[PDB]
RNA sequence: UAGGAGCUAGCCGUCGAAGGUGGGACAAAUGAUUGGGGUGAAGUCGUAACAAGGUAGCCGUAUCGGAAGGUGCGGCUGGAU
RNA sequence: AUGGAGAGUUUGAUCCUGGCUCAGGAUGAACGCUGGCGGCGUGCCUAAUACAUGCAAGUCGAGCGAACGGACGAGAAGCUUGCUUCUCUGAUGUUAGCGGCGGACGGGUGAGUAACACGUGGAUAACCUACCUAUAAGACUGGGAUAACUUCGGGAAACCGGAGCUAAUACCGGAUAAUAUUUUGAACCGCAUGGUUCAAAAGUGAAAGACGGUCUUGCUGUCACUUAUAGAUGGAUCCGCGCUGCAUUAGCUAGUUGGUAAGGUAACGGCUUACCAAGGCAACGAUGCAUAGCCGACCUGAGAGGGUGAUCGGCCACACUGGAACUGAGACACGGUCCAGACUCCUACGGGAGGCAGCAGUAGGGAAUCUUCCGCAAUGGGCGAAAGCCUGACGGAGCAACGCCGCGUGAGUGAUGAAGGUCUUCGGAUCGUAAAACUCUGUUAUUAGGGAAGAACAUAUGUGUAAGUAACUGUGCACAUCUUGACGGUACCUAAUCAGAAAGCCACGGCUAACUACGUGCCAGCAGCCGCGGUAAUACGUAGGUGGCAAGCGUUAUCCGGAAUUAUUGGGCGUAAAGCGCGCGUAGGCGGUUUUUUAAGUCUGAUGUGAAAGCCCACGGCUCAACCGUGGAGGGUCAUUGGAAACU
């Protein structure tokens, strides 16, 4: 379905996601639906979570879906413990 | 970069600060086999790239180094042969040789590549980093001491301007970005900003 | 050529191993105060050798760095 | 919501209910900037035979009624 | 080197489509037949339906038939009744 | 019975890709030989044009001469008396 | 308005005009010669040539038949007291089916396509949509088969031809409700038509498993299932404009051109079929030809901008060729089917097979463009709760200076003459504070020991909460317990180490800074224009200096500036190239003068507002940097919007 993932950057050996929720149908960094935030785990100390979570309001509420990576730095971040409420709805 | 011996240097160029001067044993006019002779000038386009020459052979860098920062010298939007100066004056070149590490630059520029000389805290290893002004431009307290490293500071006070220095272990501070009027007049900077005009 | 046009190329050098059939490579570079031929022979290239006896246009005509 | 609406004026009628109204406009050469006149006629699909000869008519686009019958009639004026 | 699907495909889609040629075959049976006898008021004039419409929908209530070609059919097959 | 209705099958005519030639058309390549052109050497002969270049040019045209040129008729000076 | 000079070139000597030539950039460049190390990109441009092999899409016992092996109590003992040799409890796995999904994804290519194809702005009162998420209708009934097993046959073959059998959440018949549907009336724009209640014959679902604990089940959690809405996805259809050139392509079409009725499409009609008039299309160059995927993007231009597409992204087209369909929500399907064709392969000669433009590799052609490489650790996708498989996607390694950035080829001395020749009317400064002969440093390098991030995010590891639940797993949500790493012990850090082992090339004529002797005799040969050599060449060829600048230097070819030789900006037409022999004239363009309307064109103002690496300004990440993000700027060009009339 149209979901969040880790779309990529940087030089050799070094990434730089900034993640989409878009379709499984398109490539890995293909044409996107909603570039949210950005999440560079790699770092010394930190996963550098940037994350503006209003519209994850919307897309996980009418067809997006978490999936096995980008659904459980929602769960440690607090991402979706935002939504566990607003999913409570 | 240029790595060679200053002794003929002096008379082979305008001049390139070897040390007090290397001209005055045999006759200064020119290094041999054609000197004393007819003797010819060159164009203004080549006396601005014999001035070139003046600077390029003086700060011992290539071109791509002495030429690409003259386009950052197009960002900052001062005088353009003077503003090109005062970046080039604003790196690690300043300090191998001017503050006093060796009987020269080269055995100093040496000091910072094994990791010797250690500005800025734990290692930079390249003169080509310019000295960002404010950071401690320090000395490894694993090589405190040579026949080089101390030796030339009692020789060779007065660390330039906006860059300060100590006795504790020889570490600097480099507090500000030195201006046109700390850069010498042994070569004229006016003159190398329209060979790259041309 | 390998497109099967006949030429009239310049051969640079002073001794060659161009007696015939070689298979050769060929440069531009007009020859002047000479009609027609227009077009070098690189020198020491495909099938053949460069010249051997020059000292001061070493890298050209086919001669390796002495040493 | 609505179509597009754009204006002409009619040229040649067609055999059982087809005007063509002509569109004409003033398109530039972007290397000179000096513009020049140019025409594009969109032919109109005319419901009852409504407009007439010297009509400037204002039409109304739709869907395809027809292979060329991309317009529909909304405004007439006059007639010679 | 052609994987165990493509040989497998050919034939689920063999009795598939004789799955789907039963049933669609069996609908252009009935649009061969009760379209030809629901017309010229027969016996059963307005009950043919109840075969036609049934199966029409026995077609949309499966992935047989788009429901377009369903609400198609009881275009030409109400305006008969 | 499987007779009707249908279906598999059976025929029966519309349209078909490709094919088959069929004529051509168009394009390219090649062809014993040839005839205009360019370059070189100008090997050769003549000296036409530039000096009123030894008997001013120039165009349209026409004819002869291998060619240069020869002439003739209209027009032009971008010519001497 | 950060740019806009150039060098020469018609003579015996000038001015104009003119092309031509070089100086300057770049290249997927390649070649001759050279070659330290890292940090980085790019990588058949030709034959959309043909292909051996490997090899690249799968999925699930938590569907249910099977059947196999088989742990599993496993007798009496086979008395060799150790096995199962038997039975059934037979799990899990294997099969190999039936089954649902996937196959249209990831990947590759630009032949076709000069076009709605792409770009961009709109529109559908002509739109569809499995799965996903939410919304409600709810899950009644019967069910044969059917592979599997047995049986007959072929053939080394391959894989088939027949006889009887078998389960299902597979499958098919019976009635159930819905904005279904065509029959009757009340909404407004887009003539047709819509709009949301209306009110009616109607219409039919249906799937049951492993299970928390209960009830030998119940909400069915799981994961579906089928009925009426939505959210979404991607795609469809329809008009604006940007979109190569040839009239040595002018007359183009005849289901064509409009309409008239049937189709049928998610909808439209000339889309086809019976009818009507020749109409419609055109020099504004329809028609046809030739050429080419498009755009973003690149790139250099003062701007006016226009040339590249290896790049790197978005869209289109293709999958030996050419047709036809099936299935599926979605195909006329790159590792599906059939037909026809052409090529190739195996054969026991009976008939069997194959489509590298998925990734390497092979041949070919070419000047040339990567290892028949590793691992899925990360990501990302597929079916499955998950675990698992597939990754030839991807993440890495190889190889290449092809290209970008640093790193190199290392120093204070001391003879201007220690030993030394491109000269001498030699006496000399001299290569040359060069150097033997030393102080010293250890980039790299030699080489022997720690070692690293990334490698954090799950599912694994219960208490729970929320919709809660008959109660509880389940699912979203807090722990804190624990998982694994191609790269890789590579990178990095320590020490030891020798001043260690490393730059090449073209001229030294004038352009242009770098000269002198031997031959040499218009010869060899150089040659960017002017030109050197005929016995005194600085120019050739031979050799020391230097010079331009560094792992490159030089040549070759290719686009741009220089160049306002396409001149809107910013060109000429008397003798230089630019007026037919003159007209008259068809179209076309462009037109005297003076008043008033619109705000169309003009010019402004409220916003939305123009694209990702490319592009303004300032930081952050890179050891510098090469190379990647940030913050507005933001469009100041287009649209949604208000206007103003001198001038059109």
């Amino acid at each position: 379905a149209v979901k969040i993932r880790l779309t990529r950057l940087g030089s050799k050996r070094n990434p730089f996601y900034r993640i989409v929720v878009a379709d499984a149908r398109s490539p890995r960094d293909g044409r996107i639906i909603e570039q949210i935030g950005t999440y560079n785990p790699t770092s010394a100390n930190a996963p550098e979570i940037k994350v503006d979570e209003a519209l994850a309001l919307k897309w996980l509420n009418d067809g997006a879906k978490p999936t096995d990576t980008v659904h459980n730095i929602l769960s440690k971040e607090g991402i979706m413990k935002k939504f566990d409420e607003q999913k409570k709805a | 970069r240029f790595r060679g011996s200053n002794w003929k240097k002096s008379r082979r160029l305008g001049i390139s600060l070897s040390g007090t001067g290397k001209e005055l044993e045999k006759r200064p006019y020119a290094p041999g086999q054609h000197g004393p002779n007819q003797r010819k000038k060159l164009s203004e386009y080549g006396l601005q790239l014999r001035e070139k020459q003046k600077l390029r052979y003086l700060y011992g860098m290539t071109e791509r180094q002495f030429r690409n920062t003259f386009d950052i010298a197009g960002k900052k939007f001062g005088v353009h042969g003077e503003n090109f100066m005062i970046l080039l004056a604003s790196r690690l070149d300043a300090v191998v040789y001017s503050l006093g590490l060796a009987r020269t630059r080269r055995q100093a520029r040496q000091l910072v590549n094994h990791g010797h000389i250690l500005v800025d805290g734990k290692r930079v290893d390249i003169p080509s980093y310019s000295v960002k002004p404010g950071q401690t431009i320090s000395v490894r307290e694993k090589s405190q001491k040579l026949n080089i490293i101390v030796e030339s500071v009692e020789i060779n006070n007065f660390v330039p301007e906006y860059l300060n220095f100590d006795a504790d272990s020889l570490t600097g501070t480099f507090v500000r970005l030195p201006e046109r009027s700390e850069l010498p007049a042994e070569i004229n900077e006016q003159l190398i900003v329209e060979y790259y005009s041309r | 050529l390998s497109n099967n046009i006949e030429i009239n190329a310049y051969i640079p050098g002073i001794g060659h191993n161009l007696q015939e059939h070689s298979v050769v490579l060929v440069r531009g570079g007009r020859v002047k105060d000479l009609p027609g031929v227009r077009y070098h022979i690189v020198r020491g290239a495909l099938d053949t050798s460069g010249v051997d006896g020059r000292r001061q246009g070493r890298s050209l005509y086919g001669t390796k760095k002495p040493k | 919501n609505d179509r597009k609406v754009y204006v002409g004026k009619v040229v040649s009628d067609k055999m059982d209910k087809t005007i063509t109204v002509l569109v004409e406009t003033y398109k530039t050469h972007k290397l000179y900037g000096k513009r020049v006149k140019y025409s594009k006629k969109y032919k109109t699909h005319d419901e009852n035979n409504s407009a007439k000869l010297g009509d400037i008519v204002k039409i109304q686009e739709t869907r395809p009624l027809s292979a060329t019958k991309r317009f529909r009639l909304v405004e007439i004026v006059e007639e010679s | 080197a052609n994987i165990k699907s493509a040989i497998k495909r050919v034939k689920t889609t063999e009795k598939a489509e004789a799955r789907n040629i039963s049933q669609k075959s069996a609908m252009r049976t009935a649009v061969k037949n009760a379209k030809t006898a629901v017309s010229n008021n027969a016996d059963n004039k307005n009950e043919l339906v109840s075969l036609a419409v049934k199966l029409v929908d026995k077609a949309a209530q499966s992935n047989l038939i788009h429901s377009n070609k369903a609400d198609r059919i009881k275009s030409q097959l109400m305006t008969a009744n």
